[PDB]
């Protein structure tokens, strides 16, 4: 999975989260075409019955969540990840971060993010405060022994008030943000 | 630079090289929709494990001019051949994640290119020989791997050992290192050949059928037929509103937008930014959260056009303030099945809730 995004002088804004499922996918690659193929019907449930079951045509479930967000009927802010199942919790995060803390747009990327489906399975990235760590597993958390980064959030953000786009590159992997002129 | 500014515009993606490339492209008065393509094939060259026309995606842009925003779902579907049960071994127990994962069964019918093509007409204004050019450049010259790619490879040797793969990321025993150079002169030869047929090289030609081939190789079942029928779908975003701005997301067959929006709903009434970003406080009421969307994810999410997924009760005030019930600080939450959302929404679900592992 991989996202990225895009904004160019005539308004137009793009958010786009992609992928082929696992890394390399099934592993498999189309002979001598050197094509990598996804195993994507496996984000499809394996006990069938449920809403998320295997059918022929259907399309299995995703996570992925390439997002604008507008003020004024206008896009300030592009989000999105990959991650799999956390996908989801990456820019809910990184929308809190931004929104609600009022962090600067990198800072809002960069802090560490937690992810928890269930009782049975967390993660964290570095950063968690180990006293804090401690005391949210005595008050019914797991938390484990030691932390993984969770996602890759690129994004740009739409400045009215100085007329540019700001762009960031997670961390998390070697992208990179730049901006043209003239 | 991981960070920085720009007047006219501004790229930004998972690999130096994609982003690049991208930039040349509104530099040449390209827009967005162009550059974006562009990167698309740089990105399937450079981050091979990631992205790919042998894959699906979901492609939300903004117009213009035209203030519409929409989405371009490439997500692939199903050949007819697949079965609500071709994921059990004969004894009606799971196939182990590692087998499913490398099985012919696990692949969907690639999306991607239609989705590129359906994008370009749409919003396009350059090409369609100019935006894979550099891409096929990259395969058949080569550039020098990126520490992402290089552990990739790494990491899964054991999987690309078993296929056509190996000869080219396992060159001998050993895989590719940080910034050794990975020539895909094969690739090359698919992207010149996208360029100059078409896409119906994909659906419709020698490499539709030779997937077909591979598919069938490795258990799956697809067939040409199943290639030459796929097609992309338009999708209006789902909506929210949060701290007063306005969000476009993913729709289902994507769980992203419901629960992420319904995530920030449950989350808002708490007042988050009282607490420090690195305080118990924080990550407590945040994985309370993430258990109640991630459970009504589980029992509730899939593709509309065979599923109801009550978008509706989801968000609803009323739902959320239930669910919101659930969430304190004076202890966790120990019973997290889904809500039910169908009390808010009119209807019943046509399928059942069915754990998984
Ligand atoms: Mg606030
Ligand atoms: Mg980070």
């Amino acid at each position: 999975t991989t996202h990225f995004t895009v904004t160019d002088q005539w308004g137009n804004v793009v958010s786009y989260t992609t992928t082929i499922e696992q890394l390399f996918g099934t592993g498999i690659l189309v002979p001598g075409y050197g094509l990598f193929l996804n195993n994507e019907l496996t984000d499809f449930d394996a006990i069938p019955g449920g809403a998320n079951e295997v059918q022929p045509n259907k399309r299995p479930l995703s996570s992925m969540t390439p997002t604008i967000v507008f003020k004024d009927e206008k896009p300030v802010l592009t989000v999105g990840s990959p991650g799999g199942t956390t996908i989801i919790a990456s820019v809910f995060q990184t929308i809190l971060n931004y929104f609600e803390y009022g962090m600067s747009l990198q800072d809002a990327i960069e802090e560490p993010r937690i992810y928890t489906n269930s009782l049975t399975s967390y993660r964290y990235e570095s950063g968690m405060p180990e006293d804090v760590r401690r005391k949210l597993n005595d008050f019914g958390h797991k938390f484990g022994s030691n932390p993984v980064d969770i996602g890759n959030v690129q994004s740009i953000f739409i400045d009215r008030e100085n007329k540019t786009f700001m762009g960031v590159a997670d961390s998390s992997r070697n992208g990179t943000a730049v901006g043209v002129n003239i | 630079d991981k960070v920085a500014v720009g007047k006219d515009g501004m790229v930004a993606t998972a690999h130096p090289l994609a982003s690049k490339i991208g930039a040349e492209v509104l530099k040449k008065g390209g827009n967005a929709i162009d550059a974006a393509i562009a990167i698309q094939y740089a990105l399937n060259v450079t981050e091979p494990m990631m992205s790919g026309i042998g894959g699906g995606g979901f492609m939300m842009v903004y117009d213009g001019e035209t203030k519409e925003t929409s989405i371009i779902n490439s997500r692939e579907r199903a050949p007819e051949g697949a079965k609500p049960d071709m994921f059990l071994d004969e004894d009606g127990k799971v196939i182990p994640f590692s087998e499913r994962s490398r099985h012919g069964n696990a692949v969907g019918v690639p999306g991607t290119l239609k989705g590129l093509e359906a994008a370009h007409k749409k919003w396009g204004t350059k090409k369609m020989e100019d935006l894979i050019s550099p891409s096929i450049k990259l395969t058949e010259e080569g550039f020098p791997i990126d520490s992402v790619l290089a552990d990739a490879i790494k990491d899964h040797q054991d999987k690309l050992s078993k296929t056509a793969a190996k000869d080219i990321f396992l060159p001998d025993g050993e895989p590719l290192k940080e910034g050794d150079i990975l020539v895909q002169k094969d690739m090359a030869k698919t992207f010149k050949l996208i360029r100059k047929e078409g896409s119906k090289a994909f659906y419709d030609g020698e490499i539709g059928r030779a997937i077909a081939d591979v598919v069938q190789d490795f258990g799956g079942s697809m067939t040409p037929d199943d290639l030459s029928r796929y097609e992309v779908t338009t999708d209006k975003p789902i909506w929210g509103e949060y701290h007063g701005y306005d969000i476009a997301s993913m729709p289902p067959p994507s769980s992203g937008g419901v629960f992420m929006l319904q995530m920030l709903k449950l989350i808002d009434d708490f007042h988050l930014s009282q607490y420090d970003p690195k305080s118990f406080e924080k990550y407590h009421l945040l994985a309370e959260t993430m258990h109640l969307s991630y459970a009504d994810r589980a029992a509730y999410a899939g593709d509309p056009e065979f599923v109801d997924v009550p978008l509706r009760g989801l968000l609803d005030p009323d739902y959320i303030k239930e669910r919101q019930k659930l969430i304190s600080l004076d202890s966790m939450n120990r019973d997290v099945k889904e809500g039910d959302p169908w009390k808010y929404e009119e209807g019943e679900p046509n399928y059942e809730i069915v754990p998984q592992p």
